[PDB]
């Protein structure tokens, strides 16, 4: 009621989303292993002479600002 | 059902062997964490019984490094979440006036030797106090009883917050009270 | 068959009543799937859940072998959903040591997965080498020919597997039986 009511509400329809764990945004360590090597089978695949090997090579850099901005300082 | 029950029963009889480095047991704690959130309410009060360990190493954050430190840190952040008597047995029990002690870590007692790690550490620490808030009316009485805290959360609202899935300082004092 | 420890999946959820996963578990593995999808067509591709199960398991290529063409009921080559949410399923019921508490009521799917090629009776020849999934020897390969084959023509039926499948959950009476077999 009053003061109490309106706002705490809105916080539990916070608490429906799709929610990431802690750990989900770094249990993908050997997800980028085996993605790197489907990149490293790739290169014995076809090289760089191709651009679905840069649209994968634009995942990779994508992946890399998705790790860097909790991987800037922690090292 | 069992087979994870028993399987961190032996790796709990890991966790109280004192004459080890404290790593693999963070690590280790991390698993609870993440195998306690998965399992479901069940595997909660299955689980109910070891924080006590934990609950008695918290106190003394002034010895072991940052890293110890920011484990048990997404430990409890990942354990904390939809737990019903986690979230009125924290705060009979030591923990919410411990992140509290936790906060002055440097604004007064270092300044900079490696000082990343410390916004590290409060970056951790906030996403650990998100995640217990609930919807209860107990915890925020106290969080307005202490006083020099909202100043310092006006430097957590000064801060640039990067690839974050979004501003959890501004929520934050969205939720206090203190607007 | 035994997984990596410290891999995702060994930190799944398995339940003992209906041998299934939860609803938010498998939210994740949807999320997963969503962003594991480098050309984002709501499908899945081949080598990289290759070196996923490389990672999870120990198995050399053959196994990618048969393992692989089971899963590739689709005749498309581009998985999608389901094979990939029932083989997580399968490989992490194997090492729970209850998966005929699985199929016990799996019985449909196992067919339909048996069933390669469309004729709703299975030969000899299909799971001469699907027993790495159910560690069964040759002798009781011997034995469950020669001792159920109501068909009789080295081929399969819907109500013999139905007592293959409640012949599945009872193995203590079993040996019990065959202890009787000779008297």
């Amino acid at each position: 009621i009053f003061s109490l009511w309106k706002p705490h509400r809105t916080y539990w329809t916070e608490q429906q989303n799709r929610l990431p764990l802690p750990l989900m945004e770094l249990m993908e360590t050997e997800v980028l292993d085996i993605l790197k090597k489907a990149l490293i089978t790739y290169r014995s695949t076809i090289g760089r002479n191709h651009f679905m090997t840069k649209e994968l090579q634009g995942y990779i850099e994508g992946i890399r600002k998705r790790r860097n901005k909790r991987l800037y300082f922690l090292d | 059902y069992i087979f994870h029950r028993e399987k961190i029963l032996e790796l709990g009889s890991i966790l109280k062997n004192k004459r080890l480095s404290l790593d693999k047991r963070a690590q280790a704690a991390q698993k609870i964490g993440l195998l306690s959130f998965t399992g479901g309410m069940s595997a909660a009060q299955f689980a109910s019984e070891y924080m006590t360990e934990v609950a008695f190493l918290l106190q003394k954050k002034k010895a072991m490094s940052f890293r110890t430190k920011i484990l048990l840190l997404q430990s409890v952040a990942c354990w904390c979440y939809l737990n019903p008597d986690s979230q009125r047995k924290v705060r009979q029990l030591e923990i919410i006036p411990t992140l509290i002690d936790f906060l002055e870590e440097s604004f007064q007692s270092s300044n900079k030797t490696e000082i990343n790690t410390h916004r590290l550490c409060q970056f951790w620490v906030c996403y650990a106090l998100t995640v217990i808030t609930c919807n209860n009316l107990a915890i925020m009485r106290e969080l307005r009883s202490y006083r020099s805290l909202k100043f310092h959360l006006q430097l957590v609202a000064t801060e640039n917050w990067s690839g974050w899935p979004e501003n959890f300082a501004e929520v934050l004092y969205f939720l206090i009270g203190f607007h | 068959m035994k997984l990596t420890p410290g891999c995702f999946l060994w930190y799944l959820y398995m339940d003992k009543i209906y041998c299934l996963l939860s609803l938010r578990n498998v939210k994740a593995l949807m999320v997963y799937f969503h962003l594991l999808d480098v050309h984002h067509r709501n499908t899945l591709n081949d080598v990289l859940f290759f070196h996923f199960l490389q990672h999870v398991t120990n198995l050399n290529k053959s196994q990618i072998g048969m393992i692989f063409d089971l899963l590739d009921w689709t005749a498309v080559g581009e998985i999608g959903f389901d094979q990939f949410y029932v083989l997580i399923c399968i490989l992490l019921a194997h090492q729970d040591h209850l998966e005929d508490h699985f199929m016990y009521r799996h019985s449909r799917p196992v067919f339909e997965l048996l069933d390669l090629d469309g004729e709703m009776n299975i030969g000899a020849a299909n799971f001469q080498n699907y027993r790495f999934l159910f560690n069964i020897k040759k002798q009781e390969l011997r034995d469950l020919f020669h001792d159920f084959d109501i068909t009789g023509d080295r081929l399969l039926n819907y109500k013999e597997f139905k007592l293959y499948t409640i012949f599945c959950t009872d193995k203590s009476i079993d040996r019990k039986k065959r202890r009787k077999d000779r008297e």
